[PDB]
RNA sequence: UUGAGCCUUGAUGUGUAGGAUAGGUGGGAGGCUUUGAAGUGUGGACGCCAGUCUGCAUGGAGCCGACCUUGAAAUACCACCCUUUAAUGUUUGAUGUUCUAACGUUGACCCGUAAUCCGGGUUGCGGACAGUGUCUGGUGGGUAGUUUGACUGGGGCGGUCUCCUCCUAAAGAGUAACGGAGGAGCACGAAGGUUGGCUAAUCCUGGUCGGACAUCAGGAGGUUAGUGCAAUGGCAUAAGCCAGCUUGACUGCGAGCGUGACGGCGCGAGCAGGUGCGAAAGCAGGUCAUAGUGAUCCGGUGGUUCUGAAUGGAAGGGCCAUC
RNA sequence: GUUUAUUAAAAACACAGCACUGUGCAAACACGAAAGUGGACGUAUACGGUGUGACGCCUGCCCGGUGCCGGAAGGUUAAU
């Protein structure tokens, strides 16, 4: 990735971000995780039974994908406003 | 000339080398100690570095603190486009820029305490040319060159500790007098105490705050039991 | 004397004529270093900074000078 | 006599800036004034330097008018309260401005500011436009009503000099002496350049420069962040000049960048005489006859005159400004492409203008083309047909037949012919 | 012997006013400072000494200022630390001198050893030095690594390198050359904004002083003038020119374009919000247009919670703005 | 006299004589991180360095005393 003595076009551009390292410990896990809810209750500990989730949580959000039609847990999980949505609508708990 | 320094040093090596003493304890002293005829001062007198910054250090002033009682004074709350038509809705005190106006210009004041605007305030308390007071005088800062009116005559109208003189960096303020309460004073302390860690953001040294001492005159003076620090207002 | 302190940087004038798409913004006539020798007129407010036909939303060009005399007219139609 | 501004604000910042921007004229250089309309005057510019308090202290009082100074950032200010209070008490009037005044339109002036022993605090303008209007304006008006003081030959011009040397030398101090012999301060500094520089003064209308960065004795209002601008000055002493003074000491002169120092001289084109100051302290057997002998060898061809004088004595003072003199007669001699072709025409015949490809060259004029630094012209062969070596023994050959106690002469080499 | 680091005494602060000598008082005109209190040297704004001059040597007035004025201040009782200056406590470093006990001894001898080495011992002489170890300032081509462009009608020489306009430039366009010509490294808050208004040069002719006008008067003339600073393109709907009034050289965005390989650079209505001016329509997003400058780092300034390592704060970093 | 062995013999290099400086012994200095050693079993008529080049002949200018020369700061002479 060079261009000879014409100046690094990346040397002639700005540096600019900023790291979280919160960031590696925040996972990511879907709807379709559901699937994998491996006990009729949805919680952090019991997806990595699953392994589909982080070693070194703390953090996580639940996320759109599809659905499974079932009672679930979410504790101390993050749901997001659409996730939530129809997965209320399947029974189970919720609350956080 | 000097004669021999040994009255000054029998009287302070009774009661001061950082002799630390209870707030309370101090006050009850203070009021005498050597011939002192009269009851006196309580003073803090605090000691802030450097040169070339301020935040209430060498004021030629008055701040507003925590527990303002002690003293009440004369207000007046003059209402110019600012937080003035706040101070309308106030309607705490007299608001009023023309009439207040008048008033300003008249011949004669005593509403010491301008909370301001723009155009008052350099009438009342700043003025004269070789300034300086009867002993006591209207005084010009009071926190209205950081205008703010409503909530400021609520402030204002409870009362306002001055302390001044000149130049040093350190930062002496006069507490109250001894026909006030020795609790009372505590809290006026600890108000200043509070204040001074929040004052000065501008790094030079990172904790600003030396000495806390409490004094009267005549060679009489102590250390407060220093609790002022750094570890978040305390 | 003896120089040679040269080089020529404005470029571009008059890029296409008539209908030109129609356009919300056409260079119309981004017309360079004058204001006449092109002139303004119709659909499209203003003579541009270095003087751009530039359309009311839309435009082909109508050219053609008016006025009991004077200019020469570059005049903008709405496609 | 003449009324002068006087700004004041506090020791230093902006204060210089506004100077610049009221200011126009340079090369009349300091004392100087800012023009208004008509009517033109000067302007004048804790814990600080000794020096410097005396300087500002000596400008105040002959000071005829005063404008103090504060900044937008700036407010409230124990120190410039005692500046102003000082002001008073020796009785001028005093106007109170507001640098780069910002802000966010007029509002916190006037209010801090009545208790500055002041009223009405003007805010003005340097980086907008609207707000030196009022300031210019208000001195007009008492201005107004008063009405206050506002070949070619040698003698022209006022012969003009630098002083240029080390930056370890107190080479200021001998600027001091210089300008003296009357036994008083000199370096009270004005304003009227463009930006934050510098002195070059006249005395007896004749320009004396003091310069370098520090051990000069600089210790000015400050402009120089790093070992750059200084030099921006000294580029400055160069181009006033007609004649420069190199201060070498006898126990630090001379040093790598010294010995550069004079090479660069040499390209100032401008008259060399060599001062050595601080020299009656020095040991009885001198170390600096050999000093002198490898400065020599180098050499520059002048007059040189060697000067052991002390800022803190003088010895030497009479024979530095007669050293001066003479030398400018030789540099500015009226010349004259007589004189030139026929002392030239001995040179070529004795020792021989190259050959170049088996093909004699030709020369067959010269002529003065300056007097001032001399320059000559001589019309010949082509550039390279000559090394530059054999230009300058011909150039050598006229600096030898006739006088030039003054700066090294110089020749050029034109083609037509060939 | 002698500098200075610190310690507490000293007393006060020039414009009319202000008695002079107004650094800096919580509070502010009782403190029964009891003693019959004082005007007499340091001090003090400043020597502008005076006098007022000092908690600063007299006893002479209730215990006593022997209450304020008046200016900005100044008199009941006093308070808050500075500049300044001692006296005293010191604390410490220099020099001065002498010493011996480290240490040196390439003095002399004894001895291991019928060994110029060395070691030990004795004595003589030097002596807290000298020298050396660290740290540390100056010097240092002696030694050491390397640096010293490119364009180029051979190169070096010279001159030149960015940025703009014009022509060459072959009529979309775009454009070489050591081609030809010229310039720019800003200026400017009015030269900006907006309203309302105003209309040259150049020449004739005639008129006091009036000269190739200086004003005045008319006539001719028809923009050849003048444009903030080239030069060109452009310029009367003036952009000019004159004046009133303003502060939009606003703010947050942006259909959609031109024009650059990319870095990128330029134009752009409208919406939104807030504004400003104008009777109202309306106009205002810096300048007649075209030049007036530069990436990236890394650090400075101000703001923000964004970050923030046991855990809270806190630092630094990001962000936003700016140098 | 000496010399570029394996191009160049000289006007080069050398040289006495002279000149200048530095060095008091644990010497200067030189090598050798130093120890040590050389310098020297010597001892300023020397020792080391440096430099000039027989020889003869061309005149090589001491700042102290006191004075002088330029200069300022002073002294001294002035108005006072």
């Amino acid at each position: 990735g060079f261009e000879g003595g014409q100046m690094p076009l990346y040397r002639r551009l700005p540096k600019f971000g900023f790291t979280s390292r919160k960031a590696a410990i925040t996972a990511e896990i879907r709807l379709s995780d559901l699937a994998k809810v491996e006990g009729g209750v949805v919680d952090l500990n019991t997806l990595k039974a699953a392994n589909i989730i982080g070693i070194q949580i703390e953090f996580a959000k639940v996320i759109l994908a599809g659905e499974v039609t079932t009672p679930v847990t979410v504790r101390g999980l993050r749901v997001t406003k659409g996730a939530r949505a129809a997965i209320e609508a399947a029974g189970g708990k919720i609350e956080e | 000339m000097a004669k021999l320094t040994k009255r000054m040093r029998v009287i302070r090596e009774k009661v001061d080398a950082t002799k630390q003493y209870d707030i309370n304890e101090a006050i009850a002293l203070l009021k005498e100690l050597a011939t002192a005829k009269f009851v006196e001062s309580v003073d803090v007198a605090v000691n802030l570095g450097i040169d070339a910054r301020k935040s209430d250090q060498n004021v030629r002033g008055a701040t507003v603190l925590p527990h303002g009682t002690g003293r009440s004074v004369r207000v007046a709350v003059f209402t110019q486009g600012a937080n003035a038509e706040a101070a309308k809705a106030a309607g705490a005190e007299l608001v009023g820029m023309e009439d207040l106006a008048d008033q300003i210009k008249k011949g004669e004041m005593n509403f010491d305490v301008v909370i301001a605007s723009p155009d008052a305030m350099r009438v009342v308390g700043q003025l004269g040319q070789v300034l300086g007071p009867r002993g006591l005088m209207p005084n010009p800062k009071v926190g209205t060159v950081t205008p703010n009116v409503a909530e400021a005559v609520k402030n204002a109208k409870a009362g306002q500790v001055r302390y001044r003189n000149d130049k040093n960096g350190i930062i002496h303020t006069t507490i109250g007098k001894v026909d006030f309460d020795a609790d009372k004073l505590k809290e006026n302390l600890e108000a200043l105490l509070v204040a001074l860690k929040k004052a000065k953001p501008t790094q030079a040294k990172g904790v600003y705050i030396k000495k806390v001492s409490i004094s009267t005159t005549m060679g009489a003076g102590v250390a407060v039991d220093q609790a002022g620090l750094s570890a978040s207002v305390n | 004397g003896g120089s040679t302190r040269n080089g020529r940087d404005s470029e571009a004038k008059r890029l296409g004529v008539k209908r030109f798409g129609g356009e919300s913004v056409l260079a119309g006539s981004i017309i360079v270093r004058q204001r006449g020798t092109k002139f303004h007129a119709g659909a499209n407010v203003g003579c541009g900074r270095d003087h751009t036909l530039f359309a009311k939303a839309d435009g082909k060009v109508k050219f053609e000078v008016k006025g009991p005399k004077n200019r020469k007219f570059i005049s903008i139609e709405a496609e | 006599m003449v009324p002068v501004v006087a700004l004041v604000g506090r020791p230093n910042v902006g204060k210089s800036t506004l100077f610049n921007r009221l200011t126009r004229t340079r090369d009349a250089r300091k004392y100087g004034r800012a023009e208004i309309e008509g009517r033109e005057f000067i302007c004048i510019d804790d814990g600080v330097e000794t020096r410097m308090a005396e300087q500002s202290l000596l400008a105040i009082e002959e000071a005829d008018v005063v404008l103090f100074m504060v900044d937008a950032r700036a407010g409230l200010m124990p120190a410039d309260e005692a500046i102003a209070k000082h002001l008073r008490s020796r009785e001028k009037p005093t106007f109170l401005v507001a640098n780069k005044t910002d802000g966010l339109d007029p509002d916190q002036a006037v209010v801090d500011f009545y208790s500055l022993g002041l009223g009405e605090i003007y805010p003005i303008a340097a980086s907008h436009g609207r707000g030196v209007l009022s300031l210019l304006e208000h001195v007009l008006l008492p201005w107004m009503e008063d009405l206050a003081p506002q070949d070619f030959d040698p003698q022209s011009l006022p012969i003009k000099l630098a002083i240029v040397g080390r930056p370890n030398v107190g080479k200021s101090t001998l600027t001091n002496r210089i300008l003296g012999e009357e036994r008083v301060v000199v370096y009270d500094m004005p304003g009227t350049t463009r930006d934050s520089i510098y002195i070059p003064m006249e005395r007896d209308g004749r320009e004396y420069v003091l310069i370098d960065t520090a051990g000069v004795r600089k210790r000015g209002k400050i402009t120089d962040a790093v070992e750059k601008f200084s030099v921006i000055k000294t580029l400055q002493a160069i181009e006033d000049a007609n004649v420069v003074m190199l201060v070498i000491d006898a126990r630090e002169g001379i040093s790598d960048q010294d010995l550069s120092l004079l090479g660069f001289i040499l390209n100032s084109g401008r008259s060399l005489v060599i001062v050595v100051n601080k020299w009656d302290g020095l040991s009885q057997e001198v170390k600096e006859q050999v000093k002198e002998t490898l400065d020599f060898r180098l050499g520059f061809i002048d007059f040189a005159r060697v000067h052991f004088i002390s800022a803190l004595h003088g010895s030497g003072v009479g024979n530095l400004f007669e050293s001066v003199r003479e030398a400018y007669d030789s540099s500015t001699r009226r010349v004259g492409t007589s004189m030139l072709t026929r002392i030239m025409t001995m040179a070529v015949e004795d020792h021989q203008p190259p050959l170049v490809r088996g093909r004699r060259v030709k020369l067959k004029y010269a002529h003065a083309g300056g007097y001032n630094p001399p320059i000559v012209v001589i019309h010949g062969n082509q550039v390279k047909d000559l090394p530059d070596s054999y230009k300058r023994y011909l150039m050598n050959y006229f600096r030898k037949s006739l006088d030039v106690m003054g700066s090294p002469i110089r020749i050029q080499f034109k083609e037509g012919e060939n």
